[PDB]
């Protein structure tokens, strides 16, 4: 139907579960995109819902630090998602490669992540799954935009509505309120931002334990610290921002707007 | 620093 009529397929850029990503061109526009081609026949009822909600939620977001979903087409047994062409790979991969970021690079990175999160929150969306694996670099070039991706676990919220939206996310980045089965909302994204920022600076997470029971106990207790000597030379304002993000009471936790006005960021 | 996977429900690991 409309995908074949408007888009021209080029080379494979990546593969997922029941999905291939190819470079494509909107023929009449002459602009290149990443076309995610999904075999809908292979998807479970659960997977179908997550595709539907991803297609709806990503499409209502428009921000330079969010991977833009330009189009969503359903044909005979194939779903097509047209995204921004992003060739820099995952923030996760860049952190593994570089080991850690300078305060200047960490601040620049988290600034772009908070702008993306602020946009989501203003548009009435909670991502629920912020992690370096779900953040992509626009290109290989230094200073290339960081873009938020994979809205498969994203929810719509009405203003400052708190509700039990279910147990969802990535263990290491899960907020205390989700672990506590509490009604939750926008703040869960800011906790994940704290975990990401911690990782950016020293290249290991504030909460890790092979024993998940211990891991979840530590998160709920806010039992993180700044080990020596790596943290000894990190500025107090950097640690202050992490502390305000890793606040176990989501009501007392710094917002995306507030975080962007923090001395260590100063973007708003 | 290890890759971590997204869950849509609680599972005790």
């Amino acid at each position: 139907t409309r995908f074949t009529e408007e888009y021209q397929l080029f080379e494979e850029l990546g593969k997922g579960a029941f999905s291939v990503v190819r470079r494509c061109v909107k023929v009449l526009a002459g602009q290149e995109y990443a076309a995610k081609i999904i075999n809908t026949k292979k998807l479970s009822a659960r997977d179908h819902q997550k595709l539907e909600r991803e297609a709806r939620i990503c499409r209502l977001l428009k921000h330079p630090n969010i991977v833009r979903l330009h189009d969503s087409i359903s044909e005979e047994g194939h779903h097509y998602l047209i995204f921004d062409l992003v060739t820099g790979g995952e923030l996760f991969e860049d952190i593994v490669a570089r080991e850690y970021y300078s305060e200047a690079d960490a601040s620049h990175c988290i600034q772009q992540i908070l702008e993306a999160v602020l946009h989501c929150h203003q548009m009435g969306v909670v991502h629920r799954d912020l992690k370096p694996e779900n953040l992509l670099l626009a290109s290989k070039l230094k200073g290339a935009a960081v873009k938020l991706a994979d809205f498969g676990l994203a929810i719509e919220v009405e203003g400052e509505q708190q509700a039990w939206f279910g147990f969802a996310g990535t263990p290491g980045y899960l907020s205390p309120e989700v672990l506590r089965k509490d009604p939750y909302g926008k703040p869960v994204d800011l906790w994940a931002c704290g975990v990401i920022l911690y990782i950016l600076l020293v290249g290991y997470p504030p909460f890790w334990d092979e024993d998940q029971h211990r891991l979840y106990k530590q998160i709920k207790a806010g039992a993180y610290d700044f080990p020596s000597p790596e943290w000894d030379t990190v500025t107090p304002e950097a640690k202050d921002l992490i502390n305000k993000m890793l606040t176990i009471n989501p009501s007392k936790r710094i917002t995306a707007a507030e975080a962007l006005k923090h001395p260590w960021i100063s973007h708003r | 620093l290890r890759r971590q996977h997204s869950y849509d429900t609680f599972v005790d690991l």
